[PDB]
C-alpha cells in the first residue's frame, strides 16, 4: 500500500436510500432502532453519535421513545434522592457503578497535582482517578477537585485505551447542578475533544429560558435555567492543537471551527420552499405542548425544547483555503423532522433529508414515517359480567394478590379460620392466547394468620411476600415462596414502631420498593430508616415552614392520597376537593416543595361527597387519572401532561345497573393487556360483577414504521407475563412444577411482520422465551434463561415450500437457582458431544514476569456478583429448519460458547470489580444429520491484566468411527458412503496463534491495544491420542500435556511491525508505522531451492527476490533466524502537518508515492511518483470532493454531482497523439442536462458530456396539487390545505406514505381519493443513464440511454435500454402486458422498442427464486408482475435455510440436484435427476 | 432414464477440503457396472494439495506429482510425470525473475536442460518496471529476447500520451515502436518492425548492448506499422495496417455492430453488410451478406440452441429464387447435441453417462478414402448428387484416466471398415498410434522432458525452443 492515488468519483451509482436499520432483538427483550446521522466526516473525524427509537425510552427531545443524546457522570437515584454529599454514588454512561481506583499496592489512586497535559495549572489542585464495578474496556477516569473545592469547580477526564480523550465539566453550560447553589452538582457534561492529531470537535449546550413561556408556567417554575439542550456541535479547528484546547482561557471564536451541525427548534422557517440559515434571528425557540417536569435528583428539572430541524454548515471559502472575510458557513444539507402533537405527548410522524440548490430550491430524500399506539378514548367499549369471579367481592367476600410469580394475582378469600382459597387465574381452554378465567381454590399450611397486623405484602423487597408479624409483643414474618414455601418464623432485630394511629401511615417517599412508614402532617417530617426491610433509627426534620402543609383524614368531602399524577413515579402527596386540586413536589428526605395545583375538574360541590370517586392512572404514562360516578354514568378525567385535564368522559354503566354506596369498582388487567381493565361489584343482587372494556393494546409502542420507498414495520408485541403464564401452564400439560423467577410484569416485543411493497410475499419473524428471571435482592430483570427464534418467509404462489426457521439459544441469568435448570434443555440426539462449558473465575496477580492469574473460587458473594456480571452472555445455540421429517427434531448446527471472568480489587470492599470473556466456541454441525457431525473447537489460552488473547488455539477432530449403514438415502450407490471414509479423517488438528504488544500507558499516556509480536505453529496428532471427552485447555496447560512443546510442531509463521519515532521501533505518541515485516523462507522452505542451487545462487536468489535475514520470533532454544522483506515506508508531519502522508512505499525494491496538501491539509490536491507522472485535482468543498482531474499528459477528466453530493455528469479533454481532443472544458460549454426522463426522452446526439444520468425515487408515491384535487373539489384549495395539515399530502403534494390510510379512515374519503390516483402506478424508484459514443468533438454521439429500477431491499429490479424500432411486446396503461385475447404477448411493431433485462422474482434475502428471462417491450413503464408470473419463463432456485439451492428447477422442469453433509455433498443434474 | 444415478459427490477432510473426486460413470450397453469413478487428494498440514492420482495408478503404488513452497505456502518449483519439473520465480513484488523447464527424470536431473529465460527492471528513481527480459541458454549464454523502452514525459510523450510509456518493445521478430496514444489510452500508431530479414530464422531478435544503435542491423526493412483513430466509446473509428489496408465500423442506438467497411490495401473501402437482423439476445437471426443471399438462423429461444439454419438466393435475387440449405439439429436436457441433418442425410450421436463422445454416425463423401495425415482432394463440381456421402458409422473410446483408447468405424455403403488403436504409456499421457509403436513402454521414451514430442507425425524433424 502508499497513501492513495489521485482519484475520482465514482462515475456511477444506483438510486439508494438511508436510515434502512431496524434493529435485531434480544434477551433483554427491548426491542430499539437506530439511525445514522446525515452529516459529514469532516477531514478525517467527526461526532459520531446515531439515534435511536427504544421500545424502553422514555420522552425527550428526540419526542417519546427516542435517543441520540451523547453522555454525563452522573448520580444514582434507583438508590433513592442525592445527599449532595460525599457519600451519594455516580455511574459511567456505561451503566456502571464507578468506585474509586486502586494501585499495585491497593491503595487508592489519588494526589495533590499542579500540572495537567504537563500544562501548570492555574492553582493548587487535587485530583483522584475512578474504577467501574465491572469492565468491558480498560478506560481510564479522572476525577478533578481544587484543593479547595470552593474555588471554582470540580471535573472530570476520560482517557480510552485507543488515546481517545474527553473532559467534563469546566463551565455553567458544560455542567448541571441546582439553578439556585450549583454547589449541588447534579451531573458534569461532555464539552470537547482533541485527537492524537490535534483535530477537535466541540459539544454546545444551551440552557432554559422563558423563550415562548405564558404566565401560568412562568407562575409556577421560576427554577428552569439548569436545563440544557444540545444545540450544536462543531468541527475541524482552523489550526492544529494535540492538547486540549479548553486547557487554555477561553476557546476561540466561532470562525475557528470549520464543520458545524446545528439544531433548532422551529425558529428558522420550517417552510421546505425555506433553506434556513445559520443564523436564527429572533423569533425564539419553541416550548412543546406537553410540557413537565422532573424531580428525580431532589431538583425542578423542566422539561420543554423539541427539535425539528437539523443543519449542516460549511465555512466554503475557508475550507478552501481561499477566503475568510465574513465567510458565512453555507447549509450544506437540512434534516427535517416531523412529530404528532398531542396535550399529553409528542413524539416523530416522520423524517426527511433536504439538500438545496443554489436558486434554493429544495431536492428531497424520501420520507421516513412512525406510527407509536395512540392512546384513544374514542375507542371505548363497553361493560361485561363476570361469571368467573360474579359474587366472590363486595366487602368482605374478596381478597387477592399475586404470590406465585405470576404477574397478576390470585384470589384468595382467607380468613382466621380462613380457607386460603386461591382462587387464581388459568387459560381458558380454547380460543387465543389472552383467554383467561379463574379456576378452582387451594388453600395451604400456612400461619397463624391471626391478631398480627397479619398482611399481604412482601416489605423486604425479596419477590416474596413477607406475612406480617407485629402483635402483642410479637414481632417478625414468615416468608412465602412462589412454591407456597412458608419459610420458618423471620425475627430479624426488626424495628417496627408504635403505629400510634395507623392514619397518615407513609410509605413510597422513603425510594421505590424499599417502602417505609412515616405518621406526619403539617409543620413536621417524620421520618424512615427502612432499609431492605431492615432500619436505622428514624429520625425527626422539617420541609421550611413557608411551605403548604399537606394533612390528612379530615372528611369534609375531599380525598388525600399519596399519588402521582405527575407520572414520574414519586407516588406525590395530592389533596383532592370538589373545586380544588394540589401536588406536593417530591423533596425524598425529609422535604415537599410548595404544591401545584392541576386544573381540568369540578363537581356540584354542594351535591359533591367524598369518594364516589377513583384514582388509578388510565392513559397508561404514571399521570394517575380520575374518575367519578354519577347516578347512571362514570365521569373520566384524564391527566394533560401531568399538569391538566381534559374534559372529562361520560361512561354509561351497564343497563338497568346505578353505582351506589354499596357498589365498588376496582381496576385490574383482567385479560394481560398490560394496563389495568376496569373491574366492579354491586353487592345488592346475588350476582355482582363486571368488567368494562377499555383497549387492545398497551399505548405508545412504535407499532409501526414506514420508509416513503414503501417500507413498513408491523411490530407485534405480548404481555411476558401472559408468556409465563403460557409457559406454566404448558409445562404443567407437561406436569412439571413451574417456578419462574422473573415474578415481575412487562410488556415486551414479541414479533413481526414484513411485506415486499411490490410481489405482496412477506416474512413472518417470531422472539419467543422463557426462564424469566429476576433479581430477588436487587430487583433487576434477569433476563430469560432460554430464547427461542422463528420466522418464514411466504410467497403469493409456485410449487416452493417454505420450511420455518427454529432455532434455540440460552444465556446467563446469574442465578444458579434456575441457570442449573438450562441444562435440561439441550437436545441429545446426538451423543458423544462433550461436557458443558463450565463458566469459570479468575484474579490476576502482580507476579514477577509481568504478573499472572490464578483460577479460583471466590466467595459466593462474589459469585452472585460474578453471576449479576455474567448476565446477559449468551451460552448455546441450536438451530434448525422446520419441517414433517425425522429431521425436524435435529437441528443443522449447534453451539455452546464459554464464558470467563477476572474479579477485581476496589476502594468498594464489599464486591469485586470484574471484567468478563466469552473464552471459548465449540460448534458441532449436523446437516441436520444426527449421526456424525464435523464439529470445531475455538479457545484463549493466555491472556493480560488487560486481556488481550496472548495465546490461543483452535482444533478440529477426526471422523467418527465407520457406521454400519448410510443414514442418507439411498440414492447414493452404497459404494459412495462405504468409501466415504479415508485416513486423513483420522487426524486432530490444532492451531497455536500467541502474540504481545506495547503498553505506553504512563503519565498521560494510556496507549493499548498495541500491535508487536506474532508468532503461529502447529500440531497434528493420531486419533488414538485424544481422550474421549475432548481435551479442555484445563487439560493440555498440564505439565503432562499431549501437545507439550518439546514436541515437534509445524512453525506456521511469524508478524511484527516496526514504529516510526523516537521510540526504537516501538510506538511514538501517534503509533505511527516505519515499516510492516513480511517473512519470506528458512530452512524449511528452502527445498524448492535445493531442488535446484547452490549455496551462491541460492543466497542471490533471496537476496535479489527482495529478502534478508531477520531474528525469528517467539524464539525457541536452538531456533535459527529466518529470511523476511519489510513494507509500508512512509512519512508525515507533526501535528503542525496533522501528520498527513507526505510520501509513502510498498516497498524499497519499487517506486514511491509523494502526495501534496492543500494548505488546511484537508486533501491531497496532487499527486506524483516514482516515474514523476504529477497528477492534478481540484474539489468541491461542499463535499471535498474532487470535481477535476488531471493525468501527467495533461488529459482533464472531469465530473458534476448533485447538490446531495451524488455523481451526475462527467467528461474529459486532452491531446491525441498531440493534437488536442475531447469533450470542451465545462467553461467553454456551459450546458444543462434535461430536468426530466420525459424530456431527456428526446436528447439530441452531439452535448458536450461523456456522460449524465436523471433520476426519481419518490416516484412510488403519486403526485398532486391543490389545483388537481380543486378541479375534483372546487373550493379551490383549502381542503388541500386540511389535508395537508392532515398529514394525508406532502408539503411538495406527494401523497404521503402513511397518509393513504391515514386519510381514508380519519375522515372515511373513498374513489373521491382514488379518482386522483389510480391510473397513476406507484412508479419504482427509478433513473435513467445516458452516455455518449464520441466526444463533443463529433456531434454524431449515439445516445446510450438506458433506464434502471431499483428498491431499498433488494435494490435494483430492472434495467432496459431503448433500441431500434420493431417488433416487441406492449405494456398496458394498466401496467399489465398487453395481450392478444388469447393471452399471448402483444408481440408487434413499436417505434419506442426497448432491450429488458435484469427482471427476476426478487426474493427477501435479497436474491430472488424466478429468474426470469429478458424481452422486448414497447415502454419506459413498470410492467405488471401479475402479468410476468402469468406468462414469464423463469428457473426456480430453491434455496436451503442457509440460502443454498439444494436444487434448482429449470423452467422446463428438469432439475438440478444437491444434498450436503457435514462431511461431503452430493450433486446431480437435469439428465440424472430424470428418475421419474 | 438410465442415466439416473450417475451422480457426482465431494468428500471432505474435518479440514474441510475434499479428499477424493466421486462421480457414477456407466457405459449404457452394458449397464450392470458403475465404475469406480472416484480418485485420490491429498493435502499438506498447510492444507494444500500435495497428491492426486491416476487410479489406475494406485494399485501400482507408484506416486504423480510433486509440490514445493514458501512461506506463505505458494507454489514453487514442482513436478509431475507428464509435466516434469518447472520453476517460475518471481519478486516479493511478484515480478518475474527467471523461468525454467524440461528437466529429466535418479533425481540427479539435468538442469542442463533448464530452457532459462529472466528478467530485468528500472531502477531508482523509476518505480521498477520491466525493460526487458532475456533468454538464457541453459547452463550457457543469456540474449536479450526484448526491451520495452518505458518513455520519459517530453511534451512530446504528453502530446502521444506516451508518457512513462514502452515506447520501443524491441522484441522477437523485430521492434514494435509505440509511438502514438490516445487521450482515452488506446493506442493511435505503433511502428510494427521485423526483422532486418524476418524470413533469416537464424538473426536474433535479441537486443543485446547499449541500444538500437547497434541493433539498426536486425530491424527490418519492412516497416510494416500500424496507426489506428477511435471513438470516445473506444469502438474503432478507423485503424489502418500501414501497408494500405483500414477499416470503419458503426453500431446501432444501443451498441451491437450496424455495418462495417474495410479497406483492402489501397483500395476502396466497402460495407460488407446486405442486410442485418438480429436476436433481442444480440445473437443473429436473419442476415445477408453482400453475398445477397438470405440465411436466417433459428434457435430456443431459451437457451440459442440452434435447431436450424437456412439460406437460400432469394425470390428476386441477381441469381433468383434458390435454396442453398435447410440444417436441422437436435439436444438434450442439459444440451448435448444428439442429431443432425440437411436439405437443399441425418447423423447421430452417443455418449457417455460423463459426456464422454461414444458414438458419431452418419453420412460421408465416397472416396475420401481412409484417413491419413493427408486433405483429399474436393468432389469438383459440387456434387448434386443424392449419395455421395454416403452412410456410415463411427465411434470413440476412452481411458479410466483422462486418456482415448480407439476410433472404431464401419463404412458398410463400400465395406471399408476399419478401427484406429492408440499405444500409450504405462505411467504418463505419452502415447500414439500403435503403427508408430505398438509398446505402450517404449512409446514413453518418445518424448522430451517436457513432455514434448521428440520427433514429429512419423518421426520427421521438429525443435521446441524457448516460450517452449
Amino acid at each position: 500500500m502508499a497513501i492513495t492515488t489521485l482519484s475520482l468519483p465514482k462515475g456511477g451509482g444506483a438510486i439508494n436510500g438511508m436510515g434502512e436499520s431496524v434493529g435485531q432483538a434480544g434477551p433483554d427483550g427491548m426491542v430499539t432502532f437506530s439511525i445514522p446521522l446525515p452529516f459529514s466526516a469532516g477531514r478525517g473525524v467527526a461526532p459520531a453519535l446515531s439515534l435511536s427509537y427504544s421500545s424502553g425510552a422514555g420522552n425527550g427531545p428526540f419526542g417519546m421513545g427516542w435517543q441520540c443524546s451523547a453522555m454525563s457522570i452522573s448520580r444514582r437515584t434507583q438508590k433513592g434522592v442525592p445527599q449532595y454529599n460525599e457519600d451519594d454514588e455516580f455511574l459511567s454512561p456505561s451503566g456502571e457503578v464507578m468506585a474509586i481506583a486502586l494501585n499495585d499496592s491497593g491503595f487508592e489512586d489519588v494526589r495533590t497535582a499542579n500540572r495537567l497535559q504537563g500544562i501548570p495549572l492555574p492553582f493548587s489542585y487535587k485530583v483522584t482517578r475512578y474504577q467501574p464495578r465491572l469492565i468491558q474496556d480498560f478506560i481510564k477516569i479522572e476525577y478533578w477537585q481544587p484543593v479547595k473545592q470552593t474555588d471554582g469547580t470540580p471535573f472530570w477526564i476520560i482517557y480510552s485505551p485507543d488515546g481517545q480523550t474527553h473532559i467534563l465539566g469546566k463551565n455553567s453550560h458544560s455542567r448541571v447542578a441546582n439553578a439556585e447553589n450549583p454547589s449541588q452538582i447534579a451531573s458534569w457534561l461532555l464539552e470537547e475533544t482533541v485527537t492524537p492529531t490535534g483535530e477537535h470537535i466541540y459539544y454546545q449546550y444551551s440552557g432554559e429560558n422563558q423563550v415562548n413561556c405564558t404566565d401560568a408556567e412562568i407562575a409556577l417554575h421560576p427554577q428552569d435555567s439548569a436545563q440544557r439542550y444540545l444545540a450544536r456541535i462543531d468541527y475541524g479547528n482552523i489550526s492544529p492543537q494535540a492538547s486540549l484546547f479548553v486547557l487554555d482561557e477561553e476557546l476561540p471564536n466561532l470562525t475557528q471551527w470549520l464543520f458545524h451541525l446545528v439544531f433548532d427548534y422551529g425558529e428558522r422557517d420550517i417552510s421546505i420552499n425555506k433553506i434556513p440559515t445559520f443564523e436564527g434571528g429572533t423569533t425564539g425557540w419553541l416550548a412543546r405542548p406537553d410540557m413537565f417536569s422532573r424531580y428525580d435528583f431532589g431538583i425542578e428539572i423542566r422539561n420543554r425544547r423539541l427539535c425539528h430541524q437539523v443543519l449542516g454548515f460549511h465555512r466554503l471559502e475557508a475550507l478552501n483555503d481561499r477566503d475568510v472575510t465574513d465567510e458565512i458557513p453555507v447549509l450544506v444539507n437540512r434534516l427535517t423532522l416531523d412529530y404528532d402533537l398531542n396535550n399529553s405527548v409528542s413524539t416523530l410522524v416522520a423524517v426527511r433529508q433536504v439538500a438545496y440548490e443554489t436558486d434554493g430550491s429544495p431536492i428531497t430524500q424520501p420520507p421516513l414515517e412512525f406510527d407509536y399506539q395512540r392512546f384513544d378514548t374514542g375507542s371505548i367499549p363497553g361493560w361485561q359480567e363476570m361469571p368467573q369471579l360474579e359474587a366472590f367481592n363486595g366487602y368482605q367476600p374478596y381478597q387477592m394478590i399475586d404470590l406465585y410469580g405470576e404477574g397478576t394475582p390470585g384470589i384468595l378469600y382467607q380468613e382466621t379460620p380462613g380457607a386460603w382459597w386461591y382462587k387464581s387465574p388459568q387459560r381458558q381452554i380454547g380460543g387465543d392466547s389472552n383467554a383467561v378465567t379463574y379456576g378452582a381454590m387451594k388453600a395451604l399450611p400456612k400461619i397463624p394468620r391471626l391478631q398480627e397486623g397479619a398482611t399481604l405484602m412482601d416489605i423486604n423487597g425479596d419477590g416474596r411476600l413477607d406475612w406480617v408479624i407485629t402483635s402483642a409483643g410479637v414481632r417478625g414474618f414468615h416468608s412465602i415462596h412462589s412454591t407456597g414455601e412458608w419459610t420458618h418464623f423471620t425475627p430479624l432485630n426488626t424495628l417496627p414502631t408504635e403505629y400510634f394511629h395507623p392514619k397518615a401511615q407513609l410509605a413510597d417517599l422513603v425510594g421505590a420498593g424499599l417502602s417505609d412508614l412515616v405518621l406526619i402532617g403539617p409543620k413536621s417530617v417524620r421520618l424512615y430508616a427502612n432499609q431492605q426491610g431492615n432500619w436505622a433509627p428514624a429520625q425527626d426534620v422539617t420541609q421550611a415552614e413557608n411551605v403548604s402543609l399537606p394533612v390528612i383524614g379530615i372528611d369534609s368531602r375531599q380525598l388525600v392520597a399519596f399519588a402521582d399524577m405527575l407520572g414520574s413515579g414519586q407516588q406525590h402527596l395530592v389533596e383532592i376537593t370538589a373545586d380544588s386540586v394540589k401536588c406536593w413536589p417530591n423533596m425524598g428526605h425529609g422535604r415537599f416543595g410548595q404544591p401545584l395545583t392541576l386544573e381540568g375538574f369540578s363537581q356540584p360541590q354542594t351535591s359533591f361527597n367524598p369518594d364516589r370517586v377513583f384514582l388509578a392512572d388510565i392513559d397508561g404514562s404514571g399521570t394517575n387519572d380520575i374518575i367519578y360516578a354519577h347516578s347512571e354514568c362514570l365521569e373520566i378525567y384524564l391527566n394533560e401532561s401531568g399538569n391538566r385535564f381534559s374534559k372529562p368522559i361520560s361512561l354509561l354503566l351497564p343497563d338497568g345497573v346505578n353505582f351506589d354506596n354499596t357498589c365498588q369498582l376496582q381496576a385490574a388487567d383482567i385479560q394481560g393487556l398490560g394496563i389495568a381493565s376496569l373491574v366492579m361489584t354491586v353487592p345488592h343482587m346475588s350476582p355482582t360483577h363486571w368488567r368494562c372494556d377499555l383497549a387492545l393494546n398497551k399505548p405508545w409502542l412504535l407499532n409501526v414504521m414506514n420508509n416513503n420507498r414503501g417500507a413498513e414495520t408491523c411490530l407485534f408485541y405480548r404481555s411476558s407475563a401472559q408468556f409465563w403464564l403460557d409457559e406454566k401452564q404448558l409445562v404443567e400439560a407437561a406436569g412439571q412444577q413451574p417456578e419462574c423467577h422473573l415474578p415481575f410484569p412487562m410488556h415486551l416485543h414479541w414479533r413481526s411482520e414484513i411485506f415486499d411493497e411490490i410481489t405482496g410475499n412477506r416474512l413472518t419473524q417470531e422472539q419467543e422465551y422463557a426462564h424469566g428471571s429476576w433479581d430477588g435482592q436487587e430487583r433487576e430483570f434477569r433476563g430469560f434463561g432460554r430464547l427461542i427464534q422463528r420466522d418464514t418467509d411466504g410467497f403469493a404462489q409456485v410449487d416452493i415450500p417454505t420450511h420455518p426457521s427454529r432455532t434455540v439459544s440460552w444465556f446467563a441469568t446469574g442465578i444458579p437457582e434456575i441457570d442449573t435448570t438450562l441444562s435440561a434443555e439441550f437436545w441429545r440426539g446426538d451423543d458423544q458431544a462433550f461436557s458443558p462449558f463450565s463458566p469459570r473465575f479468575t484474579r490476576w496477580e502482580n507476579d514477577s514476569e509481568a504478573g499472572s492469574d490464578v483460577a479460583f473460587i471466590p466467595s459466593e458473594h462474589d459469585a452472585f456478583w460474578l453471576n449479576r456480571a455474567m448476565k446477559g452472555q449468551l451460552l448455546r445455540s441450536e438451530l434448525y429448519g422446520d419441517d414433517g421429517t425425522p429431521e425436524a427434531e435435529i437441528p443443522y448446527s449447534v453451539t455452546e460458547m464459554r464464558h470467563q471472568v477476572r474479579a477485581l480489587p476496589t476502594t468498594d470492599a464489599t464486591v469485586p470489580s470484574a471484567w468478563c470473556s466469552t473464552i471459548e466456541t465449540r460448534s458441532y454441525q449436523y446437516q441436520r444429520v444426527a449421526a456424525d457431525p464435523q464439529c470445531s473447537q475455538q479457545v484463549v489460552i493466555k491472556a493480560d491484566r488487560y486481556g488481550s488473547p496472548l495465546l490461543s488455539v483452535a482444533i478440529n477432530y477426526p471422523r467418527r468411527k465407520k457406521p454400519e449403514k448410510s443414514p442418507y438415502p439411498d440414492d447414493l450407490p452404497e459404494t459412495l458412503f462405504d468409501s466415504s471414509y479415508d485416513t486423513q479423517q483420522q487426524q486432530l488438528h490444532l492451531t497455536k496463534q500467541q502474540q504481545n504488544y506495547f503498553h505506553l500507558t504512563n503519565d498521560d499516556n494510556w496507549l493499548l491495544g498495541l500491535p508487536k509480536e506474532q508468532r503461529n505453529d502447529g500440531y497434528q496428532y493420531d486419533q488414538e491420542r485424544a481422550p474421549a471427552n475432548g481435551f479442555t485447555l484445563e487439560t493440555l496447560i498440564a505439565s503432562n500435556s499431549l501437545i507439550g512443546s518439546n514436541q515437534p510442531f509445524t512453525y506456521l509463521g511469524q508478524s511484527r511491525v516496526a514504529y516510526q519515532g523516537g521510540v526504537d521501533e516501538q510506538p511514538s505518541l501517534q503509533a505511527l508505522v516505519a515499516y510492516g515485516e513480511t517473512a519470506i523462507l528458512d530452512e524449511k522452505t528452502l527445498q524448492a531451492f535445493v531442488g535446484v542451487l547452490d549455496s551462491k545462487t541460492r543466497d542471490e536468489l533471496l537476496f535479489s527476490a527482495g529478502y534478508q535475514l531477520a531474528p525469528r520470533l517467539f524464539r525457541v532454544e536452538s531456533e535459527p533466524d529466518v529470511w523476511v522483506a519489510r513494507q509500508g515506508y512512509s512519512e508525515f508531519g507533526d501535528y503542525s502537518q496533522f501528520w498527513r502522508p507526505l510520501s509513502q512505499r510498498s516497498t524499497l525494491l519499487t517506486g514511491k508515492t509523494t502526495l501534496k496538501w492543500d494548505k488546511h491539509y484537508c486533501v491531497v490536491i496532487e499527486t506524483q511518483d516514482a516515474a514523476q507522472l504529477v497528477t492534478q485535482a481540484r474539489y468541491d468543498y461542499r463535499f471535498l470532493t474532487p470535481y477535476s482531474l488531471t493525468d501527467a499528459n495533461d488529459n482533464q477528466h472531469y465530473v458534476v454531482l448533485n447538490p446531495f453530493g451524488e455523481v451526475i455528469a462527467s467528461r474529459f479533454w486532452g491531446t491525441e497523439a498531440g493534437k488536442d481532443a475531447g469533450y470542451s472544458t465545462p467553461q467553454a460549454k456551459p450546458f444543462v442536462v434535461p430536468a426530466t426522463i420525459e424530456a431527456a426522452l428526446a436528447l439530441s446526439p452531439g452535448i458536450p458530456v461523456a456522460h449524465c444520468a436523471i433520476f426519481e425515487p419518490e416516484s412510488w408515491m403519486q403526485k398532486l396539487t391543490q389545483h388537481d384535487v380543486s378541479e375534483r373539489m372546487a373550493d379551490n384549495g383549502t381542503l388541500w390545505n386540511a389535508l395537508l395539515q392532515a398529514r394525508f399530502v406532502t408539503e411538495d403534494g406527494y401523497v404521503c406514505a402513511l397518509g393513504r390510510r391515514r386519510w381514508m379512515a380519519r375522515h372515511g374519503l373513498s374513489v373521491l381519493m382514488l379518482t386522483l390516483l389510480a391510473e397513476i402506478p406507484r412508479t419504482p424508484p427509478h433513473s435513467l443513464t445516458i452516455t455518449t459514443d464520441r466526444y463533443d468533438s463529433d456531434d454524431q454521439q449515439q445516445l446510450r440511454q438506458r433506464i434502471l429500477f431499483s428498491d431499498g431491499f433488494g435494490r435494483l429490479l430492472q434495467s432496459a435500454q431503448r433500441v431500434e424500432a420493431g417488433e416487441s411486446w406492449q405494456r398496458s396503461e394498466d401496467s399489465s402486458l398487453v395481450v392478444n385475447v388469447s393471452g399471448t404477448p402483444a408481440l408487434v411493431v413499436t417505434d419506442n422498442r426497448w432491450a429488458v433485462s435484469g427482471r427476476t422474482e426478487y426474493d427477501g434475502k435479497g436474491q430472488g427464486i424466478r429468474v426470469y428471462q429478458p424481452y422486448f417491450l414497447d415502454d419506459w413503464r413498470y410492467l405488471s408482475d401479475d402479468s410476468a408470473r402469468t406468462d414469464l419463463f423463469a428457473d426456480t432456485h430453491i434455496y436451503d435455510p442457509l440460502g443454498r439451492e439444494y436444487q434448482v428447477i429449470t423452467a422446463k422442469g428438469y432439475r438440478r440436484e444437491r444434498q450436503y453433509t457435514p462431511w461431503f455433498v452430493v450433486n446431480q443434474d437435469e439428465n440424472d435427476t430424470a428418475a421419474n | 432414464q438410465l442415466f439416473s444415478k450417475t451422480p457426482s459427490v465431494t468428500v471432505f477432510d474435518n479440514r474441510g477440503l475434499s479428499v477424493r473426486d466421486i462421480a457414477y460413470r456407466r457405459h449404457p450397453d452394458t449397464p450392470k457396472v458403475t465404475e469406480e469413478c472416484i480418485t485420490y487428494h491429498q493435502f499438506d498440514f498447510r492444507g494444500f494439495l500435495a497428491q492426486s492420482l491416476d487410479p489406475r495408478l494406485n494399485h501400482k503404488e507408484v506416486t504423480n506429482f510433486s509440490y514445493l513452497t514458501d512461506l506463505n505456502g505458494n507454489i514453487i518449483y514442482t513436478q509431475s510425470v507428464d509435466a516434469g519439473n518447472t520453476l517460475v520465480l518471481n519478486d516479493t513484488e511478484g515480478r518475474s525473475v527467471i523461468a525454467m523447464t524440461n528437466i529429466s527424470r535418479n533425481g540427479k536431473d539435468d538442469l542442463s536442460l533448464a530452457v532459462t529465460r529472466t528478467f530485468q527492471y528500472e531502477n531508482a528513481p523509476l518505480p521498477g518496471r520491466p525493460l526487458s527480459v532475456t533468454e538464457q541458454v541453459n547452463g550457457e549464454n543469456a540474449r536479450i529476447t526484448e526491451h520495452f523502452v518505458y518513455a520519459g514525459n517530453t511534451p512530446q510523450e504528453k502530446n502521444l500520451n506516451l508518457a512513462g510509456q514502452c515506447v520501443s518493445y524491441y522484441d522477437a521478430a523485430g521492434l514494435i515502436q509505440t509511438d502514438s496514444v490516445s487521450l482515452t489510452g488506446k493506442p493511435l500508431s505503433v511502428s510494427r518492425k521485423l526483422l532486418k530479414n524476418l524470413d533469416d530464422t537464424n538473426i536474433l531478435a535479441d537486443w543485446q548492448g547499449n541500444d538500437t544503435s547497434a541493433w539498426n542491423s536486425l530491424l527490418a526493412t519492412e516497416i510494416y506499422t500500424t496507426v489506428t483513430r477511435t471513438d470516445a466509446a473506444g469502438a474503432v473509428l478507423t485503424t489502418i495496417d500501414a501497408v494500405g489496408n483500414q477499416q470503419r465500423v458503426a453500431f446501432d442506438i444501443a451498441g451491437q455492430l450496424s455495418a462495417s467497411w474495410l479497406t483492402l490495401k489501397g483500395g476502396q473501402e466497402q460495407v460488407i453488410i446486405k442486410v442485418l437482423t438480429y436476436s433481442a439476445a444480440g445473437q443473429k437471426l436473419r442476415e445477408e451478406g453482400g453475398n445477397g443471399v438470405v440465411t436466417t438462423y433459428t434457435y430456443e429461444a431459451e437457451t440459442q440452441r440452434l435447431i436450424g439454419i437456412k439460406t437460400e438466393r432469394p425470390n428476386g435475387h441477381a441469381a433468383g429464387a434458390k435454396v442453398l440449405q435447410d440444417l436441422r439439429y437436435e439436444y438434450d436436457p442439459v444440451g448435448n447435441v444428439l442429431s443432425i441433418t440437411n436439405d437443399a442425410p441425418e447423423n447421430a450421436y452417443r455418449y457417455d453417462s460423463l459426456y464422454q463422445l461414444v458414438s458419431a454416425s452418419g453420412r460421408e463423401v465416397a472416396g475420401a478414402g481412409q484417413q491419413g495425415s493427408d486433405l483429399p482432394s474436393p468432389l469438383v463440381p459440387l456434387p448434386s448428387d443424392s449419395s455421395v456421402y454416403t452412410n456410415y458409422t463411427r465411434t470413440y473410446t476412452y481411458d479410466s484416466a483422462g486418456n482415448l483408447m480407439r476410433i472404431r468405424h464401419s463404412a458398410p455403403a463400400t465395406n471399408n471398415n476399419y478401427t484406429l488403436n492408440i499405444t500409450v504409456s504405462e505411467r504418463s499421457n505419452r502415447g500414439v498410434m500403435s503403427s508408430l509403436t505398438e509398446n505402450p513402454a517404449d512409446v514413453d521414451a518418445l518424448f522430451t522432458a517436457s513432455g514434448s514430442q521428440k520427433c514429429l507425425q512419423q518421426g520427421q524433424s521438429l525443435i521446441w525452443t524457448p516460450r517452449g
